RNA sequence: AGCGCCGUGGCGCAGUGGAAGCGCGCAGGGCUCAUAACCCUGAUGUCCUCGGAUCGAAACCGAGCGGCGCUACCA
RNA sequence: CUCUAACUAUAAAAAUCUCUCUUCUC
């Protein structure tokens, strides 16, 4: 099954991670855009950007 | 041709055990062919793969041989295992490898058979070898029970009986062993005849030495009379020695002596 | 996970085939009798499900069993006691808070008052009351703190055991709840000891049964219908 | 009350392994029993907060298809003498517990607290990691 | 030296204390040089609030808080940055910092 | 004397049945300001001797050698 | 001359060190 999502990027709530790489995106799903999550992106992103999902629910905590 | 699984489907189950041989370590692990099932891939990244700290990558490896393995998830779709090597218990990993010899054991006398008759492993496999794996738990047990027994074979439908009959000659020259049975007899004996009473005991006890099964009382000691006797069902030596023991207490109890056992008759 | 090894020291069947539904009913004292369901193994003689039921107990809150709001922290233990087959009977078993209530009332700079006391009602029920009680910032204060010389803590203790006891020796299980679903008993502990102390959010907490004398038929059967 | 058919959750939230383990409404009867180690591998993952969301959502399925419609909800820690704290993965199953089906009502702490008593593990000087 | 003429106990004149036991170490401490924390938030995270409330029956539910004052040894107080080593003139300040979110 | 074993790459273990194995050793370079710990990579063997079965024996077994633990010095 | 709200998710291991002390006066 592939139960992918697109979420827009409304705000990088700056970087984290141990070598300094991943970056917080605060999504808004592009279905129901009443819906908001952070989750961690690898590689450069701007605002207004759209990413695919597998885990929709999964609202992971600050990499470390 | 050398081919086809060992156990009933082609793909392994979750929370099973198997052992896998080791080819290649790209970057995040080892994707490894299994030697318990089948022939396809599984993977064990960095992470389930050694109990300890990851120091040593390549010396835990080694590149070309075998290792215990656990399988955690299956992909029933195109062939692809998640597998790990650290969660197998000291416990496990005995019962592990033993269930692994029993497999390759059981795959090559089926292999000579294809071989010889042209016929594809897994039809062999199919006809004979799953059936009495249902019947006995374990078709090396079968073919020990085939060697003892040929009633165990009655039930399976053959591709043809010149595979059986090739096959019972090839179980009987290569999986031949019959367990010893000893067993230790205490002469007691404080008599005034007990040379000549000893005598008359290994006769009686030699009189009953069968076609297929020889019992011999040899000497290693006055007191301690080592019994020795081969059996092949492990079922009758026992009894026989048992019978020895009777027919010593029995002559002498009225010689005047006293005799004890030791150690009864064990494999 | 595959973890354990196997300590040995599928018969597989839907088990819950074998389970059904029972509705819940509530004494007279709350206004929502029916409170919800219960599943329950089929009836096997021998071990019949009538028998499975009869003890259990229930935790429902205080809000479900009156509808409004104001009793948002209050819970009640019931106890099943009857049967009448698709549908069972509870009886009172206890009251309690809930514990975000009481661990947010608990305040820094107030001194807590409790009570215990172990009471006998009109019939048989031996009950004990849990009585939490706080001060008072009077609408005055600029001596910021609210703490209360022991002897006024006795006495209000006093007062309360006084209070609880007399109430609660008078009446059966039916009246007392009935009693207490209002709060008669807290309005009249901050009423008897105002003299004294401000003593604040005073509140009746953890009601227990202790004792029930055999098996009172008749009056579960008046609290139900 | 539209019928309805409530049940209990009674999640359990430690540092490890999270448990999540629905029961009839009086607490009797189990439904979903499915904890937070049978969906994760590692047993590190145990506590994590996916293993929560799987778990819930295996209990989800199993309460849907058995007839328990809405939930109550009770979190408990480890409780006892040992740390008092929600386990991370408490959070994570409440939320799938919440966005997957089953309503929610009357969720409460239950985590058990003495009179301190029945001295903690540790010695005086405690773990000295 | 004399770093502390409050000796960081706060104690000063009562002989003994009963000792309290780390939440994190179970360090046993005397419960007043035995800095503590008050551990009020909202039984769920404010990521999920909505998604509760909307899929809840019973509109506007109270949404309880949950209530701790938990006690911290100061060597894990200082290791988990609870408390903070604090220059020597800035050891005079007793006072909170101020509000974290005003 | 018989039994219960064993026969090594320098030492220790191991499967015995598809045919040179791993740690400890040692040489070399690697980390290190530097030594030790730790990384990695090598050059060396009748897996004791004669046979017999085997597509195949170092491996299954016998007929013998050497080293052992007992039984026990067994007129 | 005027007011009390925001709360998070850190612990693998890391032993040792040889010379040599040279000064202040218009
Ligand atoms: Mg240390
Ligand atoms: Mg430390
Ligand atoms: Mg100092
Ligand atoms: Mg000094
Ligand atoms: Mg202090
Ligand atoms: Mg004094
Ligand atoms: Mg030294
Ligand atoms: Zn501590």
């Amino acid at each position: 099954k592939t139960p992918v999502t697109l979420a827009k990027v409304i705000k990088v709530l700056g970087r984290t991670g141990s070598r300094g790489g991943v970056t917080q995106v605060r999504v808004e799903f592009l279905e129901d855009t009443t819906r908001t999550i952070v989750r961690n992106v690898k590689g450069p992103v701007r605002e207004g950007d759209i990413l695919v999902l597998m885990e929709s629910e999964r609202e992971a905590r600050r990499l470390r | 041709t050398s081919h086809c699984r060992f156990y009933e489907n082609k793909y392994p189950e979750i929370d099973d055990i198997v052992m896998v041989n080791v080819q290649q370590i790209a970057e995040m692990g080892a994707y490894v062919k299994l030697l318990e099932y089948d022939n396809i891939e599984g993977m064990i990244l960095l992470s389930e793969l050694s109990r300890r700290r990851i120091r040593s990558i390549q010396k835990l490896i080694r590149v070309g041989k075998n290792d215990v393995a656990v399988v955690l998830r299956v992909d029933k779709e195109k062939g692809y295992i998640d597998l790990s090597k650290r969660r197998v218990s000291s416990e496990d990993i005995i019962k592990c490898e033993e269930k692994y010899q029993k497999s390759k054991t059981v795959h090559s006398i089926l292999r000579y058979c294809a071989e010889k008759f042209q016929i594809p492993l897994e039809e062999l496999y199919k006809t004979i070898a799953w059936p009495l794996s249902r019947k006995f738990g374990h078709a090396y047990e079968a073919f020990k029970l085939s060697i003892i027994d040929e009633t165990v074979w009655e039930g399976i439908e053959p591709p043809s009986k010149d595979v059986l009959d090739e096959l019972k000659n090839y179980i009987s020259k290569r999986l031949t062993p019959a367990v010893k049975i000893r067993a230790d007899v205490e002469v007691s004996c404080f008599s005034y005849e007990g040379i000549d009473a000893i005598k008359d005991a290994l006769k009686s006890a030699e009189d009953m030495s069968t076609e297929q099964m020889q019992v011999k009382v040899k000497l290693v000691a006055a007191p301690l009379y080592v019994l020795t006797t081969q059996a092949l069902d492990k079922q009758k030596g026992i009894e026989q020695l048992e019978s020895a023991i009777e027919k010593i207490t029995e002559v002498i109890t009225k010689y005047g002596g006293v005799c004890n056992i030791t150690m009864p008759p064990k494999a | 996970a595959v973890g354990k090894n196997k300590r040995l020291s599928k018969r597989v069947v839907d088990p819950f085939t074998r389970k059904e539904w029972y509705d819940i009913k509530a004494p007279s004292t709350f206004e929502n009798r029916n409170v919800g369901k219960t599943l329950v193994n089929k009836s096997v003689g021998l071990k019949n499900a009538s028998d499975s039921l009869k003890g259990r107990v229930v935790e429902v809150c205080l809000a479900d069993l009156q509808g409004s709001e104001d009793h948002s922290f209050r819970k009640v233990k019931l106890r099943v006691d009857e049967v009448q087959g698709k549908n069972l009977l509870t009886n009172f078993h206890g009251m309690d808070f809930t514990t975000d209530k009481l661990r947010s009332m608990v305040r820094k700079w107030q001194t807590l008052i409790e009570a215990n006391v172990t009471v006998k009602t009109s019939d048989d029920y031996v009950l004990r009351i849990f009585a939490i009680a706080f001060t008072r910032k009077q609408a005055n204060q600029v001596k910021r703190t609210s703490y209360a010389q022991s002897s006024h803590i006795r006495q209000i203790r006093k007062v309360i055991s006084e209070i609880l006891t007399r109430e609660v020796q008078n009446s059966t299980l039916a009246q007392l709840t009935s009693k207490l679903i209002p709060e008669v008993i807290n309005k009249e502990i901050e009423n008897a000891t105002k003299d004294i102390f401000p003593l604040q959010n005073v509140h009746i907490r953890k009601v227990k049964l202790l004792k029930q004398p055999k098996f009172d038929l008749g009056s579960l059967l008046s609290l139900h219908g | 009350d539209n019928s309805q058919v409530f049940g209990v959750a009674r999640i359990f939230a430690s540092f490890n392994d999270t448990f999540v383990h629905v029961t009839d409404l009086s607490g009797r009867e189990t439904i979903a029993r499915v904890t937070g180690g049978m969906k994760v591998k590692a047993d590190r993952d145990e506590s994590s907060p996916y293993a929560a969301m799987l778990a819930a959502q295996d209990v989800a399925a199993k309460c849907k298809e058995v007839g328990i419609t809405a939930v109550h909800i009770k979190i408990r820690a480890t409780g006892g003498t040992r740390s008092k704290t929600p386990g991370p993965g408490g959070q994570a199953a409440l939320r799938a517990l919440a966005r997957s089906g089953l309503r929610i009502g009357r969720i409460e702490d239950v985590t058990p607290v003495p009179s301190d008593s029945t001295r903690k593990k540790g010695g005086r000087r405690g773990r000295r990691l | 030296p004399k770093k502390r003429a409050s000796n960081g106990r706060n104690k000063k004149g009562r002989g003994h204390v009963k000792p309290v036991r780390c939440v994190n170490c179970s360090r046993s401490v005397p419960k007043d040089k035995a800095i503590k924390r008050m551990a009020i938030r909202n039984i769920v995270e404010a990521a999920a609030i909505r998604d509760l409330s909307e899929a809840s029956v019973y509109a506007e539910y109270a949404l309880p808080k949950t209530y701790n004052k938990l006690h911290y040894c100061i060597s894990c107080a200082i290791h988990a940055r609870i408390v903070r080593v604090r220059s020597r003139t800035d050891r005079r300040i007793r006072a909170p910092p101020q509000r974290p979110r005003f």
